[PDB]
């Protein structure tokens, strides 16, 4: 059987005592296009697990009794999951010709009433002082019918959200009216819902992080090659040259700084030289990179030869040094 | 009994709408100490006999405050609260002025609300506390110069069930007068409670990263005991605001550590100099001597946009 | 010169002004047009208690007056209070750290953390007349950051 090792570093983490809804990995054996998954070929989807142990086992699911692990449609469904569920899981596809299995370690996580947990939280960038933004409860999708109306409360810390000065619960969404630095912190929504005469919980938490507006996303500003501070150095003074540069914040921003001897990654001829590279970030995540040059004796040619600091990030910039 | 003082916020309300004068600084609705309550009654400066009772059926006294719905023009006046612990007694006055409900009187009722431009900001409808003790969360309707703002409007968002009006991105044309309008519900009576907001725009403030301009290792020296020193910073544009020229050897702090009086730095100089430019300068002076003959010295310039520093070589 | 101070008036996130009424207390409420210059004006001066690009240590007290606000534990919980001072000595650098704050200013909106008690901020309720106070919760029900306008 075509078999892929478990997604070791691509791991799943789930809260105890409340419904999970796990999907079988089809990013391997991709198999999804023009109407999703094809069961038409008659490739039966088999599930089975092993636990933190040494043996595989058929998965009981019907008399659990409450179909507590029933897989309704090409995917697994725990209502509700339980700590004993921790372990490695396997799904495979069968055609008289076809086979393919894969595993993924399911770690069940206990939950504090203050929402403390080993669970990794998603960082959620939020632009500063924007007019109004908001966040939706992460993974509620598909857990319950459109017919039922859920109760759902939010919490900053263990601090429930009510009468907040600039945050407002609006059903599934949390709205931040003028996102200020004050707004950083882990947030957590907790959605409840009835099913077959029972209330299931769904608690999920993500950490909001306020960052710089795109309103001020601007080409890098060169500070050091200002020319008001003139770099002159008589023969052999161990001269140094710092290039501090401010970067506005953007997400897909690759901030780059590099010195230009004249267009070729220094070290032409002898010209011994090396870079020190410092860095700093505003509370807002505004990078400010810096570079410097330790130097030996200054050869006669250096002074009248020009070299320049550079930087670019979705925009490009340049500044001329002076000796 | 003593007269404690006049209540700072006078209240210029409009005619034909509710009013609530809460005894000044006496209560805060903090009614923890209220079992066998304290004696309390109001009275006009000129009109004393009042219980304060009611001219018609208008006036009465709710928890710690008397109301005037509707408040009539002529109701203008000054009032004093009363409090009585046999062990104590005192009084305080709230001023009051009622205007006619003419558009012309608006500029006098206006609350100045400020917002810097090219940013989002919020206008809150003021003085509504006494009436916002109900759960039908604030049914307010913001008008702009007699223009009702609907969710269809993209410039201004009325926050659902709140006092805030969200200006999404404020512009110069956004300045002017606005209106909060709380529809009340007392005893089954539905009444409008208007509030005039007047918005002032402000330009975001300049703040540039400065450069330092006195980096030379002390080119001169000789032990004349007189030590001259400048730390010249270049402000691209005049902004000596949060800008700070703190001089410290590095660790010393130049004060309360390095001096028992031996060394300090006096006045400062905001030169302005060259027209467009603006510049500032400090002066650390060892007034009569420089003896230890060794020190790491560091010029610290610091504002909201940069913490910078500078050190210098041995000297002569 | 002693310390470069400066007069200004703070006003909070919900537009509320900052008027005195004690001097055992301060309050944050909406001032009508004709009552605006009731709002206290501040003498903010740089004490330089601890260096950081983020925090600028600043002590601020009321001008044409001798009051300066400071944090202290009223029964082991941070409390904002107005302590009077010798007009002779002040304003001064290296001021007692009860009297010191470090303003966190970002894009013209500024908070004031307590030096004595980190993670405790000058705050105000959303209610109207309730006093200004030292606060432990940031970004919650109480307003922590304000905006200042310089004055003359
Ligand atoms: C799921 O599989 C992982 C990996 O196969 C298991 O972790 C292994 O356990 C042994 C015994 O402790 C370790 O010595 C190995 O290093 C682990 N394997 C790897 C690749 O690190 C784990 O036992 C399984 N998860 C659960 C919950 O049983
Ligand atoms: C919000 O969540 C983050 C991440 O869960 C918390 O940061 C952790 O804090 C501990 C110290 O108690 C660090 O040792 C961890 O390294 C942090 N986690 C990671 C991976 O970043 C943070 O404590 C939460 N914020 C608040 C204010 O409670
Ligand atoms: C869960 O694990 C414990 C410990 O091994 C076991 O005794 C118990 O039977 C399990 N719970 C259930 C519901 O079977
Ligand atoms: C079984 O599945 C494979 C995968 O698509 C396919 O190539 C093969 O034709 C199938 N065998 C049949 C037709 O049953
Ligand atoms: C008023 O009198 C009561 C009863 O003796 C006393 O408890 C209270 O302290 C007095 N008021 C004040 C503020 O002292
Ligand atoms: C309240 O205000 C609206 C809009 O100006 C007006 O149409 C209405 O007459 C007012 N309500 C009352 C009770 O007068």
């Amino acid at each position: 059987c075509d078999d892929w090792g478990l997604d070791t570093m691509r791991q799943i983490q789930v809260f105890e005592d409340e419904p999970a809804r796990i999907k079988c990995p089809l990013f391997e054996h991709f198999l999804k296009f023009n109407y999703s998954t094809a069961h038409s070929a008659g490739l039966t989807l088999i599930w089975y697990w092993t636990r933190q142990d040494r043996d595989l086992e058929e998965p009981i699911n019907f008399r659990l009794p409450e179909n507590r692990i029933s897989k309704e449609k090409d995917v697994l469904w725990f209502r509700p999951t339980l700590l004993n569920d921790t372990g490695n899981y396997t799904c495979m596809l069968r055609n008289t010709t076809y086979c393919s299995k894969v595993a993924f370690p399911l770690e069940v996580v206990q939950k504090d009433s203050c929402f403390n947990s080993p669970m990794k939280l998603p960082v959620h960038k939020l632009y500063i002082e924007y007019g109004i933004q908001r966040i939706t409860c992460p993974n509620v999708d598909g857990y319950f019918p459109s017919s039922v109306k859920p109760t759902i409360t939010w919490y900053m810390g263990c601090y429930k959200i009510q009468n907040f000065n600039n945050v407002i619960p609006e059903g599934m969404n949390l709205s931040f009216l003028i996102a200020l630095i004050s707004n950083n912190g882990n947030y957590t929504c907790v959605v409840t819902y009835p099913e077959n005469g029972r209330t299931f919980h769904l608690t999920r938490t993500l950490t909001v992080k306020v960052v710089g507006s795109p309103k001020n996303a601007v080409p890098p500003v060169i500070h050091s090659p200002n020319d008001h501070v003139v770099y002159e150095k008589e023969p052999g003074e161990e001269l140094l040259i710092p290039c501090t540069v401010y970067f506005s914040f953007l997400m897909d921003s690759r901030n780059e700084v590099w010195w230009t001897i004249d267009g070729k990654k220094p070290d032409d001829i002898t010209i011994d030289v090396t870079i020190n590279e410092s860095i700093s970030h505003s509370r807002t995540e505004d990078e400010t990179r810096t570079q410097i040059l330790s130097i030996k004796k200054v050869t006669s040619e250096d002074l009248k030869r020009s070299y320049v600091c550079h930087a670019r990030s979705a925009k490009g910039e340049v500044a001329k040094a002076a000796k | 009994c003593r007269f404690r003082g006049r209540h700072y916020k006078r209240e210029f309300r409009l005619e034909g709408e509710p009013v609530a004068l809460r005894c000044p600084q006496v209560p805060y609705w903090l009614w923890a100490s209220v079992s066998p309550r304290i004696n309390l009654t109001w009275h006009k400066n000129d009109s004393a006999r009042t219980v304060p009772g009611e001219e018609e059926t208008r006036m009465w006294a709710q928890d710690g405050a008397l109301w005037l719905l509707p408040a009539l023009q002529e109701d203008s006046g000054t009032y004093v609260c009363t409090t009585r612990n046999a062990s104590y007694c005192d009084k305080m006055s709230i001023e009051l002025r009622v205007f006619e409900n003419t558009d012309a009187f608006l500029p006098f009722i206006s609350y100045p609300q400020i917002l810097t431009l090219s940013t989002s900001g919020v206008l809150v409808c003021p003085d509504l506390s006494e009436f916002t003790r109900d759960k039908t969360d604030v049914k307010i309707q913001w008008y702009k110069d007699s223009l009702l703002l609907d969710k269809d409007n993209e410039k201004f968002l009325s926050v659902r069930g709140t006092t805030h009006l969200l200006v999404h991105d404020v512009a110069l044309e956004d300045a002017g007068y606005y209106r909060c309008v709380l529809t009340f519900a007392h005893e089954g009576q539905q009444y409008n409670i208007t509030r005039s907001i007047e918005l002032r725009i402000k330009k975001k403030k300049e703040e540039t990263i400065p450069v330092i301009i006195s980096p030379l290792k002390t080119i001169s020296a000789s032990l004349g005991s007189r030590l001259t020193i400048p730390c010249k910073v270049f402000l691209g544009t005049g902004t000596p605001l949060t800008t700070m020229l703190w001089w410290t050897a590095n660790d010393t702090h130049i004060e309360s550590a390095y001096p028992g009086g031996r060394v300090t730095e006096g006045p400062r100089q905001e030169y302005s100099e060259n027209n467009e430019n603006y510049i500032e300068v400090p002066l650390i002076f060892d007034p009569v001597t420089r003896e230890d003959l060794h020190m790491d010295f560091k010029c610290v310039v610091h504002n909201t946009l940069s913490f910078q520093t500078l050190r210098t070589t041995v000297k002569e | 010169a002693p310390v470069r101070s400066l007069n200004c008036t703070l006003r909070d996130s919900q537009q509320k002004s900052l008027v005195m009424s004690g001097p055992y207390e301060l309050k944050a409420l909406h001032l009508q047009g004709q009552d605006m210059e009731q709002q206290v004006v501040f003498s903010m001066s740089f004490v330089q208690g601890e260096e950081s690009n983020d925090k600028i240590p600043v002590a601020l007290g009321l001008k044409e007056k001798n009051l300066y606000l400071s944090c202290v534990l009223k029964d082991d919980k941070p409390t904002l209070q107005l302590e009077s001072v010798d007009p002779k000595n002040y304003p001064k650098k290296k001021m007692e750290k009860r009297f010191v704050f470090n303003k966190i200013e970002i894009n013209n909106k500024l908070e004031f953390e307590s030096a004595q008690f980190p993670n405790w901020y000058i705050s105000t309720s959303q209610a109207e007349n309730m006093p200004v106070f030292l606060g432990g919760t940031k970004g919650g029900q109480d307003i922590t950051d304000f905006t200042m306008q310089f004055v003359s």
